[PDB]
DNA sequence: TCATATTATTACGCCAGACAGGG
DNA sequence: CCCTGTCTGGCGTCCTCTCACCTATGA
RNA sequence: UUGAUUUGGUGAGAGG
């Protein structure tokens, strides 16, 4: 559940970047393909995003690392499927 | 139950692309000037962007948004408000050459 | 997608390139059928087909050939919205000059062709002729010609001679006007003249002459040749309910211009005579000028009935144009509105929202959910399901609500706490249930209020509603540090009745093993809620580094304090509940909980406070009766003693012993004294009326009277209201402004009779009229403030400076009003504060001063802190993060991005409603004396008299801080001296303001220099005393033969030689001013401190006159340069004053209006920032004389005095940043090696980055001068014309921007609210960082 | 029905900004 | 020629709800 | 491809 986002503001200390990081993550869960890193208590993708932020496993650096890993996986998939 | 009113989507005016006003006309709430200043006072840049582009005026934005909501994709494709292009044609209909510059 | 918006003039080639066809015929439509007109205003070929992909007449009724245009239709083939973007053009037969460039004040064609507006209009309305390159005749180029002047010239210069009229002639003049040539001439003219007026008249003409050459704007583009017509879709022709078409006003305007243009083409075909085509072209000129901006010419045209019809400029300007009505504020889908109600079961992050509104606002989410499950197929099926409202869509609705916030909004939103985001809880009902604490943020009572709900659609908006705008996140008001979720009215009564005590109850003095059995003894019926009792409580004090240490003890407390201790979180000490808990105490309870335990315990503890307050206020049964308002038994004898006193005064009035004004003053004084005595009688009779015994004799206590707990708790009520319900209700005042001598001796529990209620209605009708007219000025003040701010975004982290204003505590002359901890709380210091002992680094030089630092400042008794202010910030285009300060609603520093101009403007203008609209020095405390700005001398008796007017008398305590301050005049009798210790209440100063002392420095004999009785001075021997005095005349009463004679007194020795000033070689002569009377006559030896002559003599519009920076009517005059001073010419309009500096150059002077009582003598040396007369002082003089920090201290003190007189807490950051936005423009003094001009006004960030990129080179920079513009002149003088056009007058700003060819690099908040994109402040600051990086 | 085209009331209160007048 | 009355323009609060009323002419 | 007119504008009154 969710009442305040205060710990998520503590771990991403800008309070304006929290919205952007959790929005990037909640778009990775909504359309999205991806599955959450945290157990869901029938919370929506907003609260699951912020709840991932509070326990310190999603920030901007982890999302860019995962997207570089997916870009390398697509690169290796294209190279190993064609050649 | 003469004051309770709500609007998701219905009819709008002619000149402008924004929703009509009132209850007898099935219309939405005027999100006035001081509410825009109150959203600027927070960091509500995306809430204000859908509050004046998708929810109100931009016709391509609101049809894409209705289809995006009912697909299950909360995402806005904003574009430019229609009443600002109405402003451009009313200013341009003077002897004034107002434009929109480089990419 | 696109950068800046460019505005320029419209060439006739550009207007033909916009166009799609010439609009000929004025015929609108057929009107008997449905078809339009071919080819009239609403054409087919010129614009497009009414129907989508259809020839209106007949061909193409499918989707194959989109474009073909047959001869039978003369129609394009595209979309229904294609006509909204397409515009037509009217080939104006006769040229017509634009009204926006002919009447803009100043006119664009008025200061360009060097011709007066009057003469320009004469020729323009076919009433005067104008010459154009005549030839070899005796006539100028600008000189005009009349009928008689032309007739004679016609017969004279019949050959080479040109003299046309109207726009045609004007056009030629502009067309044949070598811009470049004029530049040099004008520039050379400005450098070959000294005329002040001319200089300004030449610099304003050359500025608009070189600006036209810088852009691609031609001089012949001012006159309209190819008038453009607005798209039909934008001038819609819809019928109302009936059979007629309600036509717009622009169709009347365009149809008249086309009717007249067709008539003028036909008359130029037929070769009508001169006067016919002059009237025809003049009617076309007036028709075009009425179309563009109606009513700027003489009385505006009208269709139905006498009301004028609305033109294009009236579609732009005004409160109902496009900016203020459709681009800044829009009507909004997914929105709702209903009446609010309480619902106190809520947690403060959630609100109640009805099921009917919830099913209407969330129709697309329900459609998406229904389509996901598989219950239905097509969208229609889902719309039938929710139109029928079956049994399965309510589970769908509870599954779309759950974690989806909504924006509740009360309709007059003044500050940012009036839009807050909640989570819905569904309500059987039709009323929004709103959590009560949150009401004190919205200013929402429940007397019929309404609120709007808005739905954040996208995912970033749901996250902004949860992470920025959630109601748990707004628990501190952004104007200050005070909590805004303070418990308002019922809950403080429940607490004040709960945590209190009485001297005997059930369970007096029994001992309890915990708070749990305290509540168990209250519930079972064995003790009372207020019964004093030793309990054993375990308070957790967190004295280690983040570790909570338990200490358990026995507190002598009550039952209610233990029950309320069951709700307090762990870290707070027990002494927060040990007192009686009014409203100030519960506010600081929540404030100490927020400062210690953070946010989440403070949210859950605010809810538990509200729940236990409501529950024990329900258990209290705290009614109000008729017996609760206890009448004083002493009230009638007080009224009879006052009646005996007014009887004595009127018996003196019958015998004429006293005057009438002294009678009125004595009656108002005794009724004020009797009113205070009646209030003290009732206040004793209420505050300690209960007297109950305990085990023996009686003992008194504070009362449990109901109206007294409603007053003492601070729930609702004060001293004045409870005074008017029991004691007499004062002396009400008539609308003349003066008070009424017969008061209203009857309260409300006794009956008012008729006259007393009528006087009461005077006093209350004035208050209702004041609020209902005050609110307009309060709202317009908030508008001007958020449009001068509008741009200022926290955009750095350190500006890298060492300058900042000097925060001292403010002291008016009473006790120290606002302590230093209120002013330097959460503001980052400029240099490191020295500890008051000696040279210690107490705090470092860039530390935020939160509460722990401010307590270590209060322990050391720190004098004053040099702290960083927003007006000293060195950041170009924004404010750095340290020079702002603390976040104010967040504990930390301001984040990179958060818009501080808008929250500051709202925080100053939001208390605009609460504000109103319409001898010697006696010390109070006991301390040490200190003097500043002092040059003094010891008199003969010993009292240190002062030879300086501007001396500040401070009372410093034994610790080092400054506790008192006063202003002591020139020549006062100080009972004390420098550095001395006094007693509390001892008089330390004395003077006579009705007698300006002309006291000396040295001793000697007195001579009358230039003092001749008969012309200079006069003989007026005193009547009632006999001790005469030679009365000095002024320079106006004596005649012109002796007016040049200046009477004076110069002190000599026993021989006659001039005793010199100690330090110089100049004698001490004192020139006597006008209206003086000589006290000490000739031959009398003098000393210091003895006179040489007798010289006899605000609420809200104050806030407006400080921010708008008006001048007062009689300003205090100052000196622009230091040095010696003297007088001048005898009364030619004014009386001169010449200042010659000691080392600096002489030629500055000023002609003082001689109606002022001056301060300076002839032998006085002045300084910049030193006063010459007295009264109010304009801020421009502060800015150009003392400094920037002086004017920002002046505005923040002169407006915190209004906000403190009315009792509103606002931090000074907001006034410092609106002061920054006032003085943002500057003027050049020395142009230097840059590209500027001499007296050009340029904005400060521009000139600073210019000479900072030139000074980093070898070249030395440009030296500016700052100027203070008032807020509406400063927001209309911006480098962004949309920012200055969404605000006041759009005509002036759009013509200035058009003829300058101005460009709007958007870069602010309101340009991006207009153009429809992300704000460059909040969440969008990362987006604008990205876009500014990727260029 | 289908072109023809504009006249006999006053009663705000500052507050800047530009303009002819005169010592 | 620098003060100066005098005249002309340009402001004047947001949100909402109910009702009625809408150019004359004319061979 | 499955449907339609107030906003426009005035005046008066009301709510917070
Ligand atoms: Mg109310
Ligand atoms: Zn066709
Ligand atoms: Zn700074």
């Amino acid at each position: 559940a969710r009442v305040t986002v205060q710990d998520a503001v503590e771990k991403i200390g800008n309070r304006f970047d929290l919205v952007l990081v959790a929005a990037r993550r909640a778009r990775q869960m909504q359309v999205g393909g991806k599955d959450p890193l945290v157990p869901e208590e029938n919370d929506k993708t907003t609260v699951i995003a912020l709840r991932e932020i509070e326990e310190g496993l999603i920030n901007n650096q982890i999302l860019d690392v995962r997207e570089r890993q997916e870009q390398q996986e697509q690169e290796a998939a294209e190279l190993q499927a064609v050649t | 139950d003469d004051k309770m009113h709500a609007r998701s989507t219905g009819s709008y005016s002619l000149v402008t692309q924004q929703p009509l006003g009132g209850k007898a006309q099935f219309g939405g709430q005027r999100f006035g000037e001081m509410e825009v200043w109150a959203l600027e006072a927070y960091g509500a840049a995306y809430t204000l962007q859908e509050m004046l582009t998708v929810k109100s005026d931009d016709v391509n934005g609101r049809t894409k948004m209705y289809k995006n909501i009912v697909d299950g994709n909360h995402q806005m494709e904003p574009g430019m408000p229609e009443s600002f292009n109405v402003l451009l044609k009313e200013i341009r209909s003077l002897g004034i050459n107002i434009e929109l510059e480089d990419e | 997608e696109f950068d800046a918006i460019k505005i320029a003039l419209a060439s006739p080639d550009m207007i033909r390139s916009w166009s799609f066809g010439e609009v000929k015929k004025p015929e609108t439509i057929n009107y008997r059928t449905f078809k339009p007109e071919r080819d009239g205003l609403f054409c087919a070929r010129i614009f497009g087909p009414v129907k989508d992909y259809e020839c209106l007449c007949g061909k193409y009724k499918r989707l194959k050939h989109r474009g073909v245009i047959c001869e039978k239709c003369g129609v394009e083939v595209t979309q229904t919205k294609v006509r909204r973007e397409r515009m037509g053009h009217i080939e104006l037969a006769s040229p017509t000059a634009h009204i926006w460039f002919l009447k803009s004040l100043p006119s664009r064609i008025g200061l360009l062709l060097d011709m007066p507006l009057r003469d320009i209009e004469r020729v323009l309305y076919f009433e005067s002729y104008v010459v154009i390159e005549g030839g070899m005749t005796n006539l100028e180029r600008q000189q005009i010609l009349t009928e008689e002047q032309y007739l004679d010239a016609l017969e004279e210069f019949g050959d080479e001679f040109d003299a046309k009229m109207g726009a045609e002639a004007i056009q030629a003049l502009l067309k044949s006007m070598d811009l470049e040539q004029e530049c040099e001439q004008l520039r050379e003219e400005l450098n070959e003249t000294n005329s002040e007026t001319k200089r300004k008249k030449l610099t304003k003409r050359i500025k608009l002459l070189e600006a036209f050459v810088q852009s691609g704007n031609k001089p012949e583009w001012m006159i309209l040749t190819v008038l453009p017509v607005l798209p039909p879709d934008l001038r819609p022709l819809v019928p109302l309910d009936g059979g007629r078409f309600a036509t717009s006003d622009l169709n009347d305007l365009y149809r008249r211009v086309i009717n007249r243009n067709n008539r003028l083409k036909r008359l130029l075909d037929l070769a009508a005579p001169d006067i016919i085509v002059r009237n025809e072209k003049r009617m076309l000129q007036e028709a075009v000028d009425a179309l563009l901006d109606n009513g700027r010419r003489g009385r505006a045209i009208t269709g139905s009935n006498k009301r004028p019809l609305k033109s294009l400029a009236d579609m732009i300007k005004g409160k109902q144009g496009r900016f203020r009505q459709n681009l800044l504020g829009k009507r909004v889908d997914y929105s709702g509105r209903s009446v609010i109600t309480v619902g106190p079961y809520l947690r403060l992050h959630q609100c109640g929202l009805p099921k009917k509104m919830a099913l209407e606002l969330f129709k697309p989410f329900i459609y998406g959910k229904l389509e996901l499950r598989g219950l239905a197929t097509t969208i229609k099926a889902a719309k039938k399901m929710v139109e029928r409202e079956e049994a399965v869509v309510w589970d769908i609705l509870d599954e779309v609500i759950r974690e989806h916030p909504v924006l509740l909004n009360r309709a007059p939103t003044l500050h940012r706490l009036g839009i807050q985001a909640f989570e819905p809880v569904l309500i059987e009902g039709k009323a929004i249930q709103l959590h009560p604490l949150v009401c004190a943020a919205y200013n929402a009572d429940f007397d019929g209020d309404q609120m709007a709900v808005h739905v954040p659609l996208t995912l970033e908006a749901q996250l902004e509603a949860r992470a920025l705008m959630m109601s748990t996140n707004n628990i501190l008001s952004p104007a200050n540090g005070e909590p805004i979720i303070v418990p308002s009215q019922d809950v403080v009564l429940g607490l004040y009745y709960m945590t209190r005590d009485c001297v005997n109850a059930k369970g007096e003095g029994m001992v309890l093993t915990g708070p749990k059995e305290a509540e168990r003894l209250y519930r079972s019926g064995l003790a009372s809620l207020h019964a004093r009792v030793k309990v054993r409580i375990t308070e957790y004090e967190k004295d280690a580094n983040g570790e909570l240490v338990a200490k358990t003890s026995l507190k002598d407390t009550t039952v209610g304090r233990a029950i309320l201790w069951m709700i307090v979180p762990k870290g707070l000490p027990y002494s927060i509940v040990n007192q009686a808990l009014g409203k100030k105490a519960i506010s600081k309870m929540l404030n100490t909980c927020y400062r210690i335990l953070g946010l989440k315990p403070t949210v859950i503890f605010a809810d538990q406070i509200m729940y236990t307050g409501f529950a024990y206020a329900a258990r209290s049964g705290a009614s109000v009766g008729i017996d609760d308002m206890v009448i004083p038994e002493k009230k009638h004898e007080i009224i009879s003693e006052a009646e005996a006193e007014v009887a004595e005064i009127q018996e003196q009035f019958q015998s004429g012993l006293v005057t009438a004004g002294e009678r009125y003053n004595k009656v108002i004084d005794i009724w004020a004294a009797a009113n205070d005595r009646v209030s003290k009688a009732m206040m004793d009779n209420l505050q300690t009326e209960t007297v109950i015994n305990r085990d023996g004799q009686e003992e008194k206590q504070v009362s449990f009277n109901s109206i007294y707990m409603m007053a003492d708790s601070g729930a609702r009520g004060s001293a004045a209201q409870i005074r008017q319900l029991a004691g007499m209700r004062g002396l009400m005042a008539k609308p003349d402004g003066s008070i009424i001598e017969t008061p209203i001796t009857a309260n409300f529990r006794e009956g008012l009779n008729v006259l007393q209620y009528f006087i009461s209605t005077h006093g209350a009708r004035k208050g209702l009229a004041d609020t209902a007219l005050k609110t307009a000025n309060s709202g317009y003040l908030t508008r001007r403030l958020v449009d001068v701010a509008q741009d200022l975004v926290v955009t750095e982290d350190d500006c890298g400076t060492h300058e900042g204003i000097m925060m001292t505590p403010v002291i008016e002359g009473g006790d120290v009003k606002e302590p230093l901890r209120d002013r330097v709380l959460g503001r980052v210091t400029a240099e490191d504060v020295l500890k008051p002992g000696t040279a210690d680094i107490l705090v470092p030089r860039n530390t935020l001063l939160h509460e722990q630092w401010c307590d270590l400042l209060e322990e050391n008794s720190v004098d004053a802190v040099k702290v960083r202010s927003v007006v000293s910030c060195d950041t170009d285009f924004g404010v750095c993060a340290h020079c702002y300060g603390r976040d104010l609603a967040r504990g930390h520093i301001i984040n990179k991005g958060e818009a501080i101009g808008v929250i500051a403007a709202q925080s100053i203008g939001e208390p605009g409603t609460q504000l109103t609209m319409r001898s010697s020095i006696q010390v109070k405390n006991k301390g040490s004396i200190k003097l500043s700005n002092v040059k003094s001398v010891v008199n003969s008796s010993g009292k240190l008299v002062i030879t300086s007017r501007n001396t500040e008398l401070k009372l410093i305590d034994e610790f080092g801080r400054t506790k008192e301050s006063y202003k002591v005049p020139y020549g006062a009798v100080l009972a004390k001296g420098d550095g001395e210790q006094v007693a509390g209440g001892e008089t330390v100063a004395n003077w006579d303001p009705h007698t300006m002392p002309v006291i000396t420095e040295v001793s000697g004999f007195v001579r009358f220099t230039d003092m001749i009785d008969g012309q200079t001075i006069t003989r007026q021997t005193d009547e009632l005393t006999g001790l005469s005095s030679l009365v000095v005349l002024d320079s106006a009463e004596r005649t012109a033969g002796g007016k040049d004679l200046r009477p004076a007194l110069k002190i000599v020795d026993a021989q006659g030689n001039d005793v010199l000033i100690p330090g110089t070689d100049m004698p001490a002569q004192y020139f006597l001013p006008g209206k003086a009377i000589v006290q000490l006559e000739d031959g009398v030896q003098i000393s210091s401190g003895d006179t040489l002559a007798r010289i006899p003599q605000g609420g809200l519009p104050r806030v407006a006159d400080l921010f708008e920076a008006r001048r007062p009517k009689e300003p205090a005059i100052l000196a622009e340069i230091s040095g010696i001073v003297s007088f001048g010419k005898e009364t030619k309009g004014k009386r001169r004053l010449v200042i010659t500096p000691v080392d600096g150059s002489d030629p500055y002077e000023e002609m003082i209006p001689k109606w002022r009582q001056l301060n300076v003598f002839e032998g006085e040396r002045v300084e910049r920032g030193d006063v010459i007369s007295d009264g109010p002082e304009a801020p421009h003089d502060i800015l150009r004389l003392r400094g920037v920090h002086a004017v920002t201290r002046y505005i923040v003190n002169e407006v915190q005095d209004v906000y403190r007189l009315q009792g509103v807490k606002i931090n000074d950051k907001h006034i410092e940043v609106i002061v920054r936005q006032m003085l943002r423009k500057a003027t050049i003094v020395n142009a230097g090696s840059s590209d500027f001009l001499e007296g050009e006004q340029v904005e400060y960030s521009r000139v600073k980055i210019a000479n900072r990129e030139l000074e980093a080179n070898g070249k030395v920079g440009a030296t500016y001068s700052r100027d203070l513009l008032g807020i509406t002149k400063a927001s209309l003088a911006t480098e962004s014309f949309i920012s200055a056009a969404s605000f006041q007058e759009t005509t002036r700003v759009l013509t200035e921007a058009a003829v300058a060819g101005k460009r709007d690099e958007l870069r602010g908040l309101k340009e991006n609210v207009i153009v429809g994109r992300l704000i460059p402040a909040g969440t969008g600051y990362a987006y604008h960082q990205d876009r500014m990086r990727r260029r």
